[PDB]
């Protein structure tokens, strides 16, 4: 399954190439690194504590979890009436963490052809795995999670 | 032929005579010059061999591609049959007024430069929708409408026939007309008559044909119906039986009601929206106008609203004569006796009466229709009433 | 386009099955759990003509199946 | 003959006929026969017979469209995907600088060594590229009568922040980026939209809600994404969603799936308007008749910050509308437009325009060339009263 | 509860009582009943809709009911509803006889029953007698 | 099938056997008829009987057959059907399963 450049006529392998990901999956990555401090979110202290302690803390202080012998939480879902500060907290987490961030949207994964959506999902997770510790944010989850 | 735009008063005037006399003088000069120069030297050989150079430039095996995008600098992206796309040069002998995305271009075999464009089929939906000359008949058959005929003419015919009247006052013609009346009064008949008597591409669509089974196809059908109505110069789009697609638009509904509402919204936008509608006239007919959408029949959308009443006393005689014209009758027919009853009879009912009378005469083998035959046919036709007697009265 | 190609396959199958001279011992057997969904062209005579049903065993068939399996 | 249209009518007709005949004679003498191969006129087989087609086929080679996928190392090494042909690892040409080529853009490549020669514009759906306005309407704010506060709010949402940006940065204000227009039919929502399109010195993209509804799953969302990417390409660009209620219906998923695809299109629109990524310099209008059916997420501030209400005009606004619509008409010197505005009870600008047109047509019917106050009164009686049931 | 109410006694947009219209359409299918008035008598002829080899013959008739010493009636529609109305007819006729000691005139008996039916179509929220 | 026989007589046989009553009444002759009912109820038999009794060719076609593979095969078949029916002066076309098309 690797990707290799070969001679046009001799068909001899000459160079091993970087993996290939869909253009959409590549666009899913964050390069501008938003700038929103936790202080810019008011009214949410328990929720911010939960999100940071579930996402950021395992990446930095993995020693605490390894010593206590407990696996870190797997996944955080944010729900509430519109305008309650969910995408804002996601942006704040992306700004404050320096690990790879993969922004994603629910409707972004629904595709015309059959199998393309699953292909996109698995490619996105593959890219996240390749690029060190990473965070995947799936906004508008209700588009596909019905 | 790309002649000067007079744009003088545009009404018969001395300034418009002078600008027009000048054009004629210049054209006379050009004609005399070309004639004399042709006599002096034919120049036919010079005109030829330029075509030979062109044919040399465009090789023998010209390939048919599909233009995808014009970079607007005599360059283009053209897709070959296999599916590949090339960035080529639009040569100077190709009529660029024909180039548009999706056109069938002729490509050079080796260099793939655009060297021509091919004509394309003429049936997006035109053959399916256009009615040609209405088979029914001309204005002669319609009897007893008169004022409605005049209103329809003032709406659709007069703007194309005498536009100076409108241009003088500066008013644009009324936008559209909606024909409403009880079932069987002549809405479709008048529409067909104007279609056959007019000089513009006439398109007919029944509202039930806009209820498609796949999401978005109703909106796409209306969009394309109005798309091939500006492509065909003056046109008249007659959406018969609008009541199927247009309705009070109650939000609390589920199923295909939402899709019908979306189709209606697209039709609304086409009738009056951000873009100018060009030169297209809309006619609509509906047995049931009270259930339509105020947004659908608001003034700016539909200006004129024509009422079609049931024939009363003499229109009935006229329809009877018209439908019995090509039918031999015995000299005992009391057509007045037939019509005298106040039976709310409709023109369609009269036509059915005549046809059934003829049919039963044929069944009995007779050579002429009789008054008793007409009476029995009328009784049979009026047998289709139903409903409850005491209820409602 | 996908459905069009599938319909092309079906039409070619029908054409081939009708293109028999009744002098070649080439027989076609076809098993389908959903015989209602089939296009009637297949059941048209000259094409598939023998419809054999394989119903759930009754008492006697159940007895015979039990005996032959045990 | 006719009743007499003008003393010069016969002369005009004769001169027009002579012009047509002379044009026919010139065409016949010069040839210019139609060609089925799409050849321009011989007078415009110009540089095409030779002298630029030759010098365009000789030096100008043929490049092939490809899409860059990856750039390897600092040293230029590009992976490209020639459509339906192959994929290569290719180098640049001496003419194109490395900064010009980025990941994901379309590049033309020569047929021999497959090296990049020219970047190309991004591929865009025809159905989304045709939404751009190109040619703007001729309407102006002066043609909208009876709406002063509404137009002021609409301007300060869509016009002033673009025209005088420093005025808001100086005071540290982030002006609203979206507005919703709602009211009874015929009040002037699309008219104000046309005025905004005309006045704006920026991209204006017109989107009709029914267009986003598509047969195949995941198509409205793709169109919305492409539209917003095209908008971001521009320095500042206005998007106008007319009849947004077509796809903005409230989320009501329950039991059997209902309008799930349209809801997904709506969700993508919401995400683009406000989401993780920062929306560009994109100001958004929306006009609708039933604001109730819109979803809370779409009607939330940050997506539709301002909600302008359009209502039937007052007596003064009706007078102004009457004047506006009678401006380009052949009318008498003194017509009491105030009297007409009073005589028409609560009614819309569409009704007033219909009244003006019907007065003109009553004149044309009576074979007059000047609409009279009596004609206007008859038009009012016909439109406002007789059609009062509609 | 408003949600489950059928609203059986309201007017339609075109001023029609749909429940009465449907009920009449129900009678349109029942067995045929025929009545002829002669100079020296009256008669009723009814299609005996029930016909089966196993049905027994009980009572003096299946659709012809005696209301008085000088009256009778036939019914077409819901059989159970007919039994309710025939009983009411017998009660009305005997109440008149008790009051006046004279048999009820036929027109008055019909009016009394029709008054009961009219009330059902106006108020009560109940279905009409089909 | 006697009722249908009488009806089809009046409908089809009259125009062909006696094409003068229609001319002298002015009522145009029917261009054809439609038959419908449950599957296998005598439609094709009745069509054959009418064709035999009016002494005309009995060209037959089916909608399923008209639904063919080659692009334009159906149009070509219809055109050939009508041209050959015209060639055979007295003719009766019996498109069988027209519902499909
Ligand atoms: N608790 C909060 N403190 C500060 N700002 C807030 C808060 N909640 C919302 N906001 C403001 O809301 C605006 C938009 O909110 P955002 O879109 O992030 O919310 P959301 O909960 O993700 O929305 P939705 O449910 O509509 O997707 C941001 O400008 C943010 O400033
Ligand atoms: N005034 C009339 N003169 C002549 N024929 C008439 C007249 N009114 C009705 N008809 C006959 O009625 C027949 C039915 O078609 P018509 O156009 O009249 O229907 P319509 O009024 O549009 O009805 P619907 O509302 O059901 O569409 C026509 O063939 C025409 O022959
Ligand atoms: N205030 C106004 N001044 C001038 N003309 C007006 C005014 N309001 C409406 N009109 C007229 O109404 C016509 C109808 O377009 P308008 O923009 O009013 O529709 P709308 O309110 O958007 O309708 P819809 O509810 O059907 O989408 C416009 O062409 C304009 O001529
Ligand atoms: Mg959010
Ligand atoms: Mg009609
Ligand atoms: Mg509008």
């Amino acid at each position: 399954g690797d990707l290799v450049g070969v001679n046009k006529d001799s068909y001899l392998i000459l160079e091993t190439l970087p993996t290939e990901y869909d253009s959409r999956v590549k666009a899913m990555e964050v390069d501008e690194r938003p700038t929103e401090q936790y202080s810019d979110i008011g009214g949410l202290d328990k929720q911010i504590q939960e999100l940071v302690e579930a996402i950021v803390l395992p990446m930095n202080h993995k020693e605490k979890f390894e010593n206590l012998g407990i696996q870190p939480p797997k996944g955080v879902l944010m729900y509430g009436p519109p305008g309650t500060g969910k995408t804002l907290l996601a942006r704040a987490c992306a700004a404050q963490t320096k690990a790879t961030f993969l922004k994603l949207a629910g409707p972004q994964l629904v595709q015309m052809f059959i199998g393309d959506g699953a292909k996109l999902v698995r490619d996105a997770f593959a890219l996240a795995k390749e690029k060190a510790p990473s965070i995947i944010f799936i906004d508008e989850l209700d588009a596909i999670g019905t | 032929a790309s002649k000067l735009p007079l744009v003088t008063p545009h009404t018969q005037c001395r300034l418009k005579l002078l600008k027009l006399e000048r054009i004629k003088d210049y054209l006379l000069m050009e004609e005399e010059f070309i004639r004399n120069q042709e006599q002096m030297k034919p120049l036919e050989e010079k005109q030829e061999e330029e075509r030979s150079k062109v044919d040399d430039l465009r090789g023998t095996p010209m390939s048919v591609g599909t233009l995808e995008e014009i970079i607007d600098d005599n360059h283009a992206i053209v897709s070959t049959s296999v599916g590949s796309e090339h960035y080529v040069s639009i040569l100077s002998f190709v009529d660029k007024d024909l180039l548009e995305p999706g056109c069938s271009v002729l490509l050079n075999h080796k260099v793939h430069a655009v060297i021509g464009v091919l004509m394309d089929d003429t049936d997006p939906l035109v053959t399916v929708m256009k009615v040609e000359k209405a088979p029914q008949e001309t204005y002669a058959d319609i009897g007893g409408l008169d004022n409605q005929i005049q209103e329809i003419k003032e709406s659709v015919e007069l703007p194309l026939t005498h536009p100076e009247y409108y241009e003088e006052m500066g008013i644009k013609p009324p936008k559209g007309v909606i024909l409403y009346g009880p079932p069987g009064t002549g809405k479709t008949l008048l529409a067909k008559a104007v279609a056959n008597q007019t000089s513009a591409t006439f398109l007919r669509v029944v509202g039930s044909e806009l209820i498609q089974k796949y999401l978005g196809d109703g909106p796409k059908l209306v969009r394309e119906l109005f798309r091939v109505a500006e492509e065909h110069a003056p046109s008249i789009v007659f959406i018969d039986e609008i009541d199927a697609i247009g309705t009070k638009r109650y939000d609390s509904n589920s199923g295909g009601e939402r899709e019908i509402q979306r189709t209606m919204l697209e039709l609304l936008n086409q009738l009056d929206g951000f873009d100018s509608r060009g030169d297209v006239k809309v006619i609509m007919a509906t047995n049931r106008i009270e259930t339509l959408d105020p947004a659908l029949i608001r003034p700016g959308r539909i200006d004129r609203k024509i009422e079609f009443p049931l024939p009363d006393e003499k229109t009935k005689k006229r329809i009877f004569q018209i439908h019995t014209s090509r039918m031999t009758l015995a000299d005992d027919v009391t057509l007045d006796d037939l019509i005298m009853a106040k039976d709310d009879l409709s023109g369609a009912d009269i036509k059915a009466i005549c046809t059934e009378a003829g049919l039963m005469a044929l069944r009995e083998r007779r050579m002429k229709v009789t008054n008793e035959d007409f009476k029995k046919s009328k009784e049979n036709v009026l047998y289709k009433k139903q409903e409850g007697t005491p209820e409602g009265l | 386009g996908a459905d069009r190609e599938v319909q092309r396959i079906l039409l070619e199958l029908l054409n081939q099955m009708d293109g028999f001279d009744q002098n070649v011992n080439v027989k076609v057997i076809m098993a389908t759990n959903r015989a209602d969904t089939l296009d009637p062209a297949l059941l048209r005579p000259g094409r598939l003509d023998r419809k054999i049903e394989f119903p759930l065993p009754d008492r006697r068939q159940k007895r015979l199946i039990f005996s032959t399996i045990t | 003959k006719t009743y007499g249209q003008s003393t010069y009518s016969r002369q005009i007709k004769q001169v027009e006929d002579d012009i047509q005949q002379l044009l026919k004679k010139i065409n016949e003498l010069t040839g210019i026969k139609e060609s089925d191969t799409g050849l321009a006129p011989p007078a415009l087989w110009d540089l095409a017979a030779d002298k630029q087609t030759l010098q365009s086929e000789q030096p100008l080679q043929v490049a092939r469209c490809t899409k860059i996928i990856n750039a390897d190392s600092e040293d230029p090494k590009y992976i490209i995907n020639v459509k339906q042909f192959a994929k290569f690892v290719v180098d640049l040409s001496d003419q194109v600088a490395p900064t010009d080529i980025e990941e994901g853009m379309r590049v033309g490549v020569d047929r021999n060594k497959y090296q990049i020669h020219i970047p190309l514009p991004p591929k865009i759906d025809p159905t989304v590229t045709m939404m751009q306005v190109e040619e703007k309407p001729d309407v102006t704010y002066s043609d909208v009568g009876g709406c002063k506060e509404q137009i002021e709010k609409l301007r300060e949402v869509v016009e002033t922040p673009l025209l005088h940006p420093e005025r808001f940065v100086n005071l540290g204000i982030e002006p609203p980026k979206g507005v919703l227009l709602f009211g009874p039919p015929g009040t002037g929502k699309t008219l104000c939209a046309r005025a905004v399109a005309n006045r704006t010195d920026a991209c204006f993209i017109r989107v009709i809600g029914s267009e986003l509804v598509q047969k195949y799953v995941g198509e409205g969302a793709r169109m919305v994404r492409e539209l917003f990417e095209m908008a971001r390409t521009k320095k500042a660009c206005l998007i106008f969603f007319d009849e947004i209620d077509a796809i903005g219906g409230a989320r009501f998923d329950d039991g059997a799936g209902g309008d799930n695809e349209v809801q997904r299109t709506m969700l993508e629109l919401i995400n683009q308007l406000d989401g993780f990524d920062p929306r560009g310099n994109i100001k958004v209008l929306m006009a609708t008749n039933r604001p109730d059916t819109l979803d809370p997420a779409l009607m939330r501030p940050g997506r539709l910050d301002r909600k302008i209400e359009f209502s039937l005009p007052d007596l003064e606004g009706r007078t102004h509308i009457f004047k506006i619509h009678a401006r380009s008409m052949s009318v008498e010197r003194d017509i009491r437009f105030e009297l007409l505005a009073r005589l028409c009870p609560n009614s819309t600008g569409a009704e007033i325009r219909s009244v003006c047109t019907e007065a003109g047509m009553f004149a044309i019917r009576a074979r007059r060339k000047i609409a009279t106050e009596k004609d206007f009164l008859e038009a009012v009686n016909k439109v406002i009263k007789s059609y009062a049931k509609f | 509860s408003r949600r489950y109410d059928s609203r059986t006694t309201i007017f339609s947009p075109e001023g029609r009582l749909y429940q009465v219209e449907y009920a009449m359409e129900a009678i349109g299918h029942a067995g045929t009943c025929l009545g002829i008035l002669a100079n020296d008598g009256v008669l009723l002829a009814a299609e005996r809709r029930n016909i089966h080899k196993l049905l027994d013959e009980v009572f003096f008739s299946e659709k012809i009911y005696k209301l008085n010493e000088d009256m009778a009636c036939s019914v077409a529609g819901i059989t159970s509803d007919a039994n309710v109305l025939t009983n009411e007819l017998r009660l009305i006729a005997q109440r008149y006889l008790l009051q006046y000691q004279e048999p009820i005139p036929c027109e008055q008996l019909v009016t009394a029953l029709c008054d009961i039916k009219q009330a059902y179509t106006q108020f009560g929220g109940k279905r009409p007698f089909g | 099938l006697d009722k249908q026989i009488k009806e089809i007589k009046e409908v089809i046989e009259l125009p062909v056997k006696h094409p003068e009553l229609f001319e002298a009444l002015g009522i145009a002759q029917p261009k054809g008829v439609l038959l419908y009912g449950p599957p296998g109820t005598g439609k094709t038999l009745l069509a054959r009987a009418v064709a035999h009794h009016t002494d005309c060719t009995f060209i037959r076609v089916s909608g399923s057959e008209l639904v063919q593979k080659f692009i334009g095969e159906g149009a070509r078949m219809v055109r050939e059907l009508f041209v050959m029916a015209r060639e055979h002066a007295p003719s009766i076309i019996f498109m069988d399963e027209i519902d499909s098309i």
